[PDB]
């Protein structure tokens, strides 16, 4: 997953989970990448699927 | 199974929009971004209960898709959860609406604007969307937006969340019904 094309003003809301380094399950890549940007690049991907 | 219930494809999970029909052939509507690249749909995460197969998909530009039921025994309720749906209508600014999705359940709000353009990026732009102050989260895609017994739209996307509040855009259901020549029941 690459978040260079972010942030985005909106995300579709399908469920394909990713697990962030904050131990939070992100609903999809768009949600995850917007969070990475919001954290100013501190949040990273732990693994694919639920945490 | 009814509007708002979970539906699984080979890729992920979305929500059933509305159960519709054409003559004696039953289908269900959902988001186009969910039907895009999906063939078979199941009712459970174990993928043991088949629902049907994708018959149409329109995304981006629009955001709707239709799935033909192949499961002959599963109940196909013309409702959203327990809420009966009897007709479809056009959204209007200030209209009180309700959304049901497989992740967040039922949430209400109002229509704040019409004919909105939403850019999901990478060339995925959708037009003519209904803007609302209703929240939605991953898994809610394709779920119904209704107003009483009236079908209004299908959940497409937005920002924010149900805890802090958000903005969600919906595809007008009337356009989907017309494109496929189906009706709610």
């Amino acid at each position: 997953v690459d978040c260079s094309e972010y942030p985005k003003p909106a995300c579709t809301v399908e469920y394909r989970p990713l697990c962030g380094s904050d131990n939070k399950t992100y609903g999809n890549k768009c949600n995850f990448c917007n969070a990475v940007v919001e954290s100013n690049g501190t949040l990273t991907l732990s693994h694919f699927g639920k945490c | 199974i009814s509007g708002g219930d979970a539906i699984y494809s080979s890729t992920g999970r979305c929500s059933l929009g509305f159960n519709v029909r054409s003559g004696s052939t039953y289908y269900f509507l959902t988001a186009g971004h969910c039907t895009d690249g999906a063939t078979t749909w199941w009712a459970n995460s174990a993928r043991t209960t088949v629902l049907g197969t994708t018959s149409g998909s329109s995304f981006p530009n629009n955001d709707y898709g239709i799935v033909r039921y192949t499961n002959t025994t599963i109940p196909k309720d013309g409702t959203v959860g327990g809420q009966d749906i009897t007709s479809a209508a056009n959204a209007t600014v200030g209209m009180a609406v309700t959304r049901r999705g497989s992740t967040t359940g039922t949430h209400s709000g109002s229509v704040t604007a019409l004919n909105a353009t939403v850019n999901y990026g990478g060339g995925d732009v959708v037009y003519g969307m209904i803007r609302t102050n209703v929240c939605a989260e991953p898994g809610d895609s394709g779920g119904p937006l209704y107003s009483g017994t009236r079908a209004i739209g299908l959940t497409s996307g937005g920002s924010g969340n149900c805890s802090s509040g958000g903005t969600t855009f919906f595809q007008p259901v009337t356009e989907a019904l017309v494109a496929y020549g189906v009706s709610v029941y």
